[PDB]
RNA sequence: CCCCACUAUGCUUAGCCCUAAACCUCAACAGUUAAUCAACAAAACUGCUCGCCAGAACACUACGAGCCACAGCUUAAAACUCAAAGGACCUGGCGGUGCUUCAUAUCCCUCUAGAGGAGCCUGUUCUGUAAUCGAUAAACCCCGAUCAACCUCACCACCUCUUGCUCAGCCUAUAUACCGCCAUCUUCAGCAAACCCUGAUGAAGGCUACAAAGUAAGCGCAAGUACCCACGUAAAGACGUUAGGUCAAGGUGUAGCCCAUGAGGUGGCAAGAAAUGGGCUACAUUUUCUACCCCAGAAAAACGAUAGCCCUUAUGAAACUUAAGGGUCGAAGGUGGAUUUAGCAGUAAACUGAGAGUAGAGUGCUUAGUUGAACAGGGCCCUGAAGCGCGUACACACCGCCCGUCACCCUCCUCAGAGGAGACAAGUCGUAACAUGGUAAGUGUACUGGAAAGUGCACUUGGACGAACC
């Protein structure tokens, strides 16, 4: 109730300036997030899902939107619509109608907020016909030719919805240079690209044809390079650890396509992007489960 | 409805039938 | 003697035929995708009384 | 699958990248623009733009791995190609100079029309009308196509008939007879195709 | 039942026969649509008349009678027996049930690798022993056990003790009394208290979004969380189903033992005629040995045991029997029948470690990691799933029910002894009926047959034909 709802304000206001005292903070400056750290320090919880943890919050983020009463003394409902059971939603549908015969007669930055926010706007329970039927009405103002003086009213149910290049740095000898790094499966590289050099790739110190001894090796860490067509340009130094012989090969690709960017042209980063080689490979070995075989396999069934 | 009572019958007058070539 | 050399034009007619079936299967189910559904729907709009309201 | 649906497929082609802005159609830049904003996978680690990739060559040596010995299968891929140039240069020195204009000596040519003569234009699927399956003759698609044709090719080197014998040699020594329509797979495939007209009364079993 | 041939017969004539689900199961005549009406069916009644009915079965029967009927038809009882029989519905299951749509390692084809063929490891069933117990279709079978030389141990033989380690004890029976922890569908998404309405206020049912009586708190899913993302894998997965597993984890009700079914000690079984399940090793050339961890050299009738025998070593008090190493031998086997397992991607497959538990002990179990695939497109016979329907004699719910023959004993009736009925009551041969009961069912009649019953002709729906066109 309101009542209760008042109390537990003032019992926030007067724990937060015993939390200010506590913490030896101003009470005057002292914010929510201060709030929120204090209380974590305070009593450490580690368990995993944040909302299990202690809080000490506003009660009108605490509580929810308990919905108030609809009539007064007299029995009366305040609304003309109260007796629907959905008075607020079918208000919206019966104003965004009288819009849609307003304009019937005088004629990928935005969506459509979800059943759940609309909801949370209305205050009520809703089915997913309903707001089916609300968004088709949405849609058919917004398709009308919808003016400022209804675009207004249509946005408040519209909800808003490229690979970062690398800094060149340069040496002590000053040449220029970039850096970046790549995990594939458990092995993970360091890469160093040159801004001019040879084409010469040292690995872990050794050359990659002495490190790399395989051509499927070597031809996953030349396919960066001949992707832009810059082969023999750039100097390269990778340090790699973990994995095998492949996940090595792979991490180094990705770290070298990272670096990469920097030195090649925006046009040529996107072209990069789309074929592939600046996504990290999220495939990773899938634990084994009891009582199956391996991952996927289970034991060979007994009928 | 079933036919319980015709079957009823049909295997009283079956017996019946055969009975009477019997003897 | 089913070599494949001397028969390449009726190989290549079966092989068309063949693509052109698939086409035509995939294009006879997207168009089929008046219907039943709607027509229930119909009905279900204004449906038989049998009795008395 | 860790991939979400989001991700598309990675498109490896040097020359479809640098294609002229000016040749695209409308589709093919809304194609682009749509990609732009695209989630993408990494790049699997069995292609690449190398000018010398052969998908078709690729997908041989998958097909003829076991448990995941690339690095075995790759190479008996690559001792398989230099055995057949070998045998093909051998031929052409030794062949009188008219000939020498028929005979060839790219591998990857004669992989590949090897391949295609192998390929069993129609199969023979089972259906079932009333309750009864029957192998009736059916056009199959190119991707059965070419599998079967590479499946006979590597089962037909696995047989144990050639013992003695290493892969590199069988294989090259196959795909040379399927390459000039001799030798057990193109007989195979004959033999497929027999059956199936044999099997021709049965056409109409097919509904589709 | 399906196919072929052929006869009586179906036909005409003259007589007989006089039966049908002869049913529109709805009598004739006259009348009404008003205050309805158990259910279903083909709405409810009024007046008048005739015929008929009075629990089921015995019984379209026996006797008597009549008849051109001679294995017949019409009329038609009684005795013994039972507490029901029956008609219509609702719910559930079931259907060799219909249509439609699906299964995403899934039911079939399709891809990969296997099992089913050899040896070995190991579990189980059987055989054996004086020598455990429990699981034992899916949902048991390297399962309780992340483990047996003694111990573990609950087993057998012998010996020993009796207020007993315990304000005793019992691995004694009961998982069909239970808690406890679980399998199972579940690779589901529904379960739902409290209300309201519909059915004449019956069991019951409650949907249509251009919406027509549903609202639902809560639980589950979902959401949230661990792992590396928001993906995926985990985890989670309600109400219930199989009286599903465990009285041997422990406790626990009931029952039972108390000079023993309790306790202790020594020794000992734990094997293979043989079948079968899972796994390991191989059958090699994409192989084997060596070096190296991927540019090599040799082998190649040899490949192939972790099997057997001998020796050593590790642990231990105890080692032929436990493990490791070495020597010795080089065995069966040459990619495997129908059938069958798993897998949708860092997955299958191959390979390499680590951990649990032990003093020691697994080819087992848990788990980290490396390399790393092919198909992913068609369908509905079977499996199944859903939706909408149909039938239903099942309700312990198809592993159901139930018919008839034959023999298994009593009551009654007819009878010169034998038949008939009923009851009791377990069998034998089939599966005739109830689902489209797997050939729809049945009436009359005829022939045939262990037996239900089969077939021929006509008749009935007390079956259906999926209900716009396709
Ligand atoms: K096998
Ligand atoms: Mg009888
Ligand atoms: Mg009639
Ligand atoms: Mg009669
Ligand atoms: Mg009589
Ligand atoms: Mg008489
Ligand atoms: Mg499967
Ligand atoms: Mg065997
Ligand atoms: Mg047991
Ligand atoms: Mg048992
Ligand atoms: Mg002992
Ligand atoms: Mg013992
Ligand atoms: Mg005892
Ligand atoms: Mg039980
Ligand atoms: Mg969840
Ligand atoms: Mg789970
Ligand atoms: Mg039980
Ligand atoms: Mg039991
Ligand atoms: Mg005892
Ligand atoms: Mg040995
Ligand atoms: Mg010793
Ligand atoms: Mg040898
Ligand atoms: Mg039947
Ligand atoms: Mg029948
Ligand atoms: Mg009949
Ligand atoms: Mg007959």
């Amino acid at each position: 109730t309101e009542d209760f709802i008042k109390k537990q304000i003032e019992e926030f206001n007067i724990g937060k300036r015993h939390l200010a005292n506590m913490m030896g903070e101003d009470p005057e400056t002292f914010t929510q997030e201060d709030i929120d750290r204090a209380i974590a320090y305070l009593f450490p919880s580690g368990l995993f899902e944040k909302r299990a943890r202690p809080v000490m919050k506003h009660p009108e983020q605490i509580f929810p939107r308990q919905r108030a009463i609809q009539w007064g003394e007299d029995g009366r409902p305040f609304h003309y619509l109260f007796y629907t059971g959905k008075q607020s939603y079918y208000s919206l549908m019966h104003d965004v109608y009288g819009m849609l015969l307003n304009l019937e007669k005088h004629q990928i930055g935005s969506r459509w907020l979800i059943k759940e926010e609309l909801e949370e706007m209305l205050v009520e329970k809703l089915s997913d016909l309903d707001y089916m039927q609300f968004i088709r009405l949405l849609e058919k103002l917004l398709t009308s030719q919808c003016g400022a003086a209804e675009e207004e009213f249509v946005q408040r149910f519209r909800r808003s919805v490229k690979q970062l290049i690398e800094p060149v740095q340069y040496d002590e000898q000053g040449m220029a240079f970039s850096k970046s790094e790549g995990k594939r499966k458990t092995a993970k590289a360091e890469a160093i690209v040159y801004k001019h050099g040879s084409g010469r790739i040292k690995v872990n110190g050794i050359d990659y044809q002495l490190y790399f001894p395989i051509t499927q090796d070597r031809e996953q860490l030349m396919f960066p390079f001949h992707f832009v067509d810059r082969l023999g340009k750039h100097d390269v130094t990778c340090t790699v650890s973990g994995g095998g012989r492949s996940a090595q090969a792979g991490a180094i690709r990705l770290a070298m396509a990272k670096a990469l960017c920097s030195f090649v042209t925006e046009d040529e980063v996107e072209w990069m992007r789309q074929a592939g080689l600046l996504t990290t490979d999220p495939r990773v070995r899938e634990r084994k489960k009891p009582g199956q075989e391996g991952a996927r396999r289970k034991f060979t069934w007994k009928k | 409805k079933n036919v319980l009572k015709i079957r009823r019958r049909k295997m009283n007058h079956h017996k019946y039938r055969k009975l009477v070539k019997k003897t | 003697e089913f070599r494949d050399d001397a028969c390449r034009k009726e190989i290549q007619g079966f092989l068309d035929c063949a693509a052109r079936a698939q086409e035509a299967r995939k294009m006879r189910s997207i168009q089929e995708t008046l219907l039943p559904n709607k027509l229930n729907k119909l009905l279900q709009r204004f449906p038989n009384k049998p009795y008395l309201s | 699958s860790r991939y979400s649906p989001e991700f598309k497929d990675p498109l490896i082609d040097k020359e479809y990248y640098r294609k002229p802005v000016e040749e695209l159609t409308e589709e093919e830049k809304y194609v682009r623009e749509l990609k732009k904003t695209q989630l993408i996978k990494a790049a699997p680690a069995g292609k690449t733009s190398s000018v010398f990739e052969d998908p078709v060559i690729s997908k041989f040596t998958n097909m003829m791995m076991i448990g995941g010995n690339k690095v075995l299968a790759r190479s008996l891929m690559i001792q398989t190609l230099e055995a057949v140039k070998r045998k093909q240069f051998e031929k052409y020195h030794a062949a009188s100079a008219e000939e020498q204009a028929t005979i060839e000596r790219n591998p990857y040519t004669i992989f590949h029309q090897a391949l295609k003569n192998c390929e069993p234009m129609i199969g023979l699927v089972p259906i079932l009308k009333g309750g009864r399956f029957y192998q009736v003759p059916v056009p199959l698609p190119d991707r059965r196509r070419r599998f079967l044709a590479m499946k006979w090719m590597i089962t037909e080197c696995r047989d144990k008939k050639h013992q003695r014998t290493l892969m590199p040699e069988k294989l090259s020594h196959k795909l040379l007879e399927a390459f000039h329509n001799q030798g057990p797979v193109i007989k195979r495939k004959h033999d497929l195709h027999k059956m199936a007209e044999a099997n021709r009364a049965l056409a109409h079993y097919r509904w589709w």
